[PDB]
RNA sequence: ACGGAAGGGCACCACCAGGAGUGGAGCCUGCGGCUUAAUUUGACCAACACGGGGAAACUCACCAGGUCCAGACACAAUAAGGAUUGACAGAUUGAGAGCUCUUUCUUGAUUUUGUGGGUGGUGGUGCAUGGCCGUUCUUAGUUGGUGGAGUGAUUUGUCUGCUUAAUUGCGAUAACGAACGAGACCUUAACCUACUAAAUAGUGGUGCUAGCAUUUGCUGGUUAUCCACUUCUUAGAGGGACUAUCGGUUUCAAGCCGAUGGAAGUUUGAGGCAAUAACAGGUCUGUGAUGCCCUUAGACGUUCUGGGCCGCACGCGCGCUACACUGACGGAGCCAGCGAGUCUAACCUUGGCCGAGAGGUCUUGGUAAUCUUGUGAAACUCCGUCGUGCUGGGGAUAGAGCAUUGUAAUUAUUGCUCUUCAACGAGGAAUUCCUAGUAAGCGCAAGUCAUCAGCUUGCGUUGAUUACGUCCCUGCCCUUUGUACACACC
C-alpha cells in the first residue's frame, strides 16, 4: 500500500512509464504509452 | 540527523544550481550571482548605463 | 455608480502608453469625470554585480536595471461601465488593478 | 549491525490499535510496548 | 575634437549636389526642410547634417568646393 | 508586493522559457509567449501532450485547473543534426545558407571547441551583412548558445541572425547611420 | 610571429606642473613565511577588502570522531510455517544515537545478501573543454567588388603631410567605390515660466485658528477642510546644441584657438553596447554543463558533535585612526541623495512607557512619491573650555560590568559604561591615483546578513592646486628593417 498510494495518485523512476526533467529542482515526471 | 539550519548561508540556497555562495537575496530572485547574470534577460534586466 | 481607482503597471513604455490612453479615451465617448493618469516616479531596481565568474582580472563590475512604471486614474461609473472597460486591458506585460 | 534473528517457528495494552499482537517479552517490569 | 565622420560629410555632399535651388546658410532652416528631404533616423545626426550643410554653402561663395 | 511581484513574474517567465527550452526541444520550440516551429507533435494523440504539459506547469506553480529565423530554433535543429551525426562544417553551412536565403541580411555560426580532439581552436562561419555593438544589436539580432555534448568534450556553438531592418515592421525601420534621399 | 633593431604617434594604468597620498606608528583584511590536526583550496601590470570569501553550526572542499542509503533497474543464490525495517529499559559514546553489545517485541514480498550497472563528489586535470570574463584594448584596427603592379604567393586601395579621441577626416595620390570597428546608436544629468495630468507632489484662499499682533500684517496646523493651478516635483510626447555667430590661425581645407550668445561649446558630462583575432591568462570550488582519471556502503557522497580557515621570531599590498590648533572638547543650527523595507508572517520601523547606555515593552504607519523619511547623515557652521606640552591629539593593548543577535558568543560575533593610556613629533630609497563638481575631506543607502565595516557598489554634501603640453621615464600602436622562426623565440 505505500506504493499503492503514489501509483494511484499519478491517475519506478528507471523500469519506464517515467520521464524526469529537472528544471531547477522540480523533479517533472510524466508517464508513458 | 539535522540540526536548525533556519538561517545563515546553508539555510537558502540558489534556485538555479543549488549554490549556497554568491546568492542574491535581493527582490526575491534568490538566484546565484553567475545564474542571474547568465538569465538576466528573461527576468527583464538588462543593460543600458 | 460606484467609485475606482485603476492602477497601471508595466515595464514596456509602449503598451504601457496604449493601455493609460486606451482607458482615458474609452472613458471619454461614454463620457466619465475622471482626474487625469497620475505618473508616480519609476523605480530602476538597479543590482550590481560582478562581471567575473569567478576573482580573476581586473575588478569589473556589472549593472543591471529593470525600469518599472506606474499611472492610476480614478473615476466613477456603474458596474456594467466598469467591467466592460476591465475587461479591455489584456495586454500583455501591464497589471492592472482596481480599487473600490 | 542489526541481525534481525530468523524467530522461528513458536497479550494486549492501551492504544488499541495494535491488533492484540504485542506480547510483551519478559526481562523485568516490562509493562511498554514495543511501540512506545 | 568636433570632426565630423563620413556619415555626416556623404549625407551633406548628397543634400547639396541635388539641392542648390534649394535650403539657405541657416542652420535652423536647413534642418526643418531636411526633415523631409532625408529619413534620417536621429535627431542629432539630423543637426549635424544642418550644420555641415550650413558651413559648405556658407563657404561656397568663396570658391567652388571638391567633390 | 508589486515590484517583488513582477520581479518573481519574470523570474517564473524564466522557468518557462528554460523548461520549455529542455522539455519541448525536440519539437522544435522558440520561445514562450507556446510558440514552436510545428504545431502537431505539441498537440501529440488529440490533446494528450498539451494537456499532460500544463498539468505538469500547474501542479508546478500551484495554479488551478484552469487558471526559420529565430536563432534560438536554428541553434537547437543544428544541435540535433550535429548530435545525431553530421559534418560540423557542412551543418554549418545549411545553416547560414537557409538563414541568408530566407530574407535575413547577415548570419554568423561559431563552432568552438573539440571538434576533432586537438588545442580546441573555434571557426566561424560568416556570410551576409553583420552589425556589432551599438543599440541596434539589441533592435535586430538573435543570438543563441548551445552546448552540444557528444562522446568527447563539449562542443559551443553560437548563432547570430540578422533580420532585415527595412521589414522592421516596429520601431526604427533603416540602420541609426542609414541615410536616404528622394528628389 | 619574434628581435637584448631604428623612426613616428598615443596615454595621469607615463611624465612634465601639481594635489591626495602610500612606504614612517598603531589597528582591520588578504597574501607570503612559520606553525599546526587542519591552519582548505585557486590566483603572483593582467594575484595580494579577489572567487561578490565581513567563515561560531551550515557555508567548507581541512581535521579529530560518529551515523545514513539518498546502491535505480531486465538480472541470478534469498518467499507465502517468513525476504527486511523499526525499538523504549541497561554497558557504549557528546549524544533521548538501538551507531555497537544483554535482549526478545513489531511489520510483512518494498528491502538485504553475492555478480552486473548506476549515482554523487567544493575529488584531480583551465596544459582536454563550453560558456563567461580579463588582457592586448580608457587601443584603432579589419576586409571584399572592379581597376592597377607582379608568372606567382601577394600588393595598392589600407598613404609622405596636417587634424582628430578615433583608418576622424582633409589632402596627396592606380586608384575608384564601399563594408565591419570608431563614429553613428542607447541609458542617465543637465533646460523647456511650453503640450498633457496629478488628497500617493506642491503652491496660491477661504472657512476650521491656537499664537504674535488686534486695521487685519507675520507664523503656524486644521490627514474626508474648501476651489483653482502646475512655478517647485513627477513622466509621456516633443524641443533645444548643430562647436551656432564672428574673428585670428590655418599649405588647399579638414580642423584648431579665442570673443559673443547660449542651459549646456572637452565626443555637451558620465557611461552601456564594444570588430578582425590571440592567450595553453582565470574558473572543472556555480550549474542535474562536460571529456578523461580517482573514489563510491571502512564512501573523496550525504548527515551530526567539536575543532580549523583567526592561529605568530618575520616581509609585503588593499584600507582606517591619526600623528593636532584649519586642532580637540562641550553645547546650539538641523542641510541631501541613490535605494530598501513584511500576508503564511514576521521586514522597514514612526509614536508612547522603562533603562545612563545598548536594548525591552504596548501599539500604530507602510506590499510603499502614501510610513520609516523631510533618512532631524556626517564633515560642516555659531558661542564657549582647552593654549602648546606625548597635552585635554591618538585609542593601540588590557581589566571590570550590562544587553541584543544567534540551537549554540569561549578562541571577546556584536553593541554600551568605567578604567593604566602604547608607538606615531609628518615619514627612507621608492611608489600609487588623478585635469572640474574632477582630487581630496565627509558621511548616507544597498550588497555580503540572524549579528558584525575599516570592504565594495551607487549617492550627495564642502569642494581646491596645477596643466591646457611632451615623448626624457614606462607601456602600447603603426611603419621600416633582419630572420636559417611557420608547432611561429616555450
Ligand atoms: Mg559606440
Ligand atoms: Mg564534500
Ligand atoms: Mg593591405
Ligand atoms: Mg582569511
Ligand atoms: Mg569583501
Ligand atoms: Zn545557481
Ligand atoms: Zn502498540
Amino acid at each position: 500500500e505505500d506504493r499503492n498510494k503514489i501509483h494511484q495518485y499519478l491517475f519506478l523512476t528507471s523500469k519506464g512509464y517515467v520521464k524526469t526533467q529537472f528544471s531547477w529542482q522540480y523533479y517533472y515526471y510524466t508517464l508513458t504509452e | 540527523f539535522s540540526h536548525p539550519r533556519r538561517y545563515g548561508k546553508g539555510s537558502r540556497q540558489c534556485r538555479v544550481c543549488s549554490s549556497h555562495t554568491g546568492l542574491i537575496r535581493k527582490y526575491g530572485l534568490n538566484i546565484c550571482r553567475q545564474c542571474f547574470r547568465e538569465k538576466a534577460n528573461d527576468i527583464g534586466f538588462n543593460k543600458f548605463r | 455608480i460606484i467609485k475606482i481607482r485603476i492602477t497601471l503597471t508595466s515595464t514596456k513604455v509602449k503598451q504601457l502608453e496604449n493601455v493609460s490612453s486606451n482607458i482615458v479615451k474609452n472613458a471619454e465617448q461614454h463620457n466619465l469625470v475622471k482626474k487625469g493618469p497620475v505618473r508616480l516616479p519609476t523605480k530602476v531596481l538597479k543590482i550590481s554585480t560582478r562581471k567575473t565568474p569567478n576573482g580573476e582580472g581586473s575588478k569589473t563590475w556589472e549593472t543591471y536595471e529593470m525600469r518599472i512604471h506606474k499611472r492610476y486614474i480614478d473615476l466613477e461609473a456603474p458596474v456594467q461601465i466598469v467591467k466592460r472597460i476591465t475587461q479591455i486591458t489584456i495586454e500583455p506585460g501591464v497589471d492592472v488593478e482596481v480599487v473600490v | 549491525k542489526h541481525k534481525k534473528v530468523k524467530l522461528a517457528v513458536l497479550r494486549e495494552c492501551s492504544n488499541p490499535t495494535c491488533g492484540a499482537g504485542v506480547f510483551l517479552a519478559n526481562h523485568k517490569d516490562r509493562l511498554y510496548c514495543g511501540k512506545c | 575634437g568636433r570632426v565630423r565622420t563620413k556619415t555626416v560629410k556623404r549625407a551633406s555632399k548628397a543634400l547639396i549636389e541635388r539641392y542648390y535651388p534649394k535650403l539657405t546658410l541657416d542652420f535652423q532652416t536647413n534642418k526643418r526642410l531636411c526633415d523631409e528631404i532625408a529619413t534620417i533616423q536621429s535627431k542629432r545626426l539630423r543637426n549635424k547634417i544642418a550644420g555641415y550643410t550650413t558651413h559648405l554653402m556658407k563657404r561656397i561663395q568663396k570658391g567652388p568646393v571638391r567633390g | 508586493s508589486k515590484k517583488r511581484k513582477l520581479v518573481a513574474d519574470g523570474v517564473f517567465y524564466a522557468e518557462l522559457n528554460e523548461f520549455f527550452t529542455r522539455e519541448l526541444a525536440e519539437e522544435g520550440y522558440s520561445g514562450v509567449e507556446i510558440r514552436a516551429t510545428r504545431t502537431q507533435d505539441v498537440l501529440g494523440e488529440n490533446g494528450r501532450r498539451i494537456n499532460e504539459l500544463t498539468l505538469l506547469v500547474q501542479k508546478r506553480f500551484k495554479y488551478a485547473p484552469g487558471t526559420g529565423l529565430s536563432a534560438v530554433a536554428q541553434a537547437e535543429s543544428m544541435k540535433f543534426k550535429l548530435l545525431n551525426g553530421l559534418a560540423i562544417r557542412r551543418a554549418a553551412y545549411g545553416v547560414v545558407r537557409y538563414v541568408m536565403e530566407s530574407g535575413a541580411k547577415g548570419c554568423e555560426v561559431v563552432v568552438s571547441g573539440k571538434l576533432r580532439a586537438a588545442r580546441a581552436k573555434a571557426m566561424k562561419f560568416a556570410d551576409g551583412f553583420l552589425i556589432h555593438s551599438g543599440q541596434p544589436v539589441n533592435d535586430f539580432i538573435d543570438t543563441a548558445t548551445r552546448h552540444v555534448l557528444m562522446r568527447q568534450g563539449v562542443l559551443g556553438i553560437k548563432v547570430k541572425i540578422m533580420r532585415d531592418p527595412a521589414k522592421s515592421r516596429t520601431g526604427p525601420k533603416a540602420l541609426p547611420d542609414a541615410v536616404t534621399i528622394i528628389e
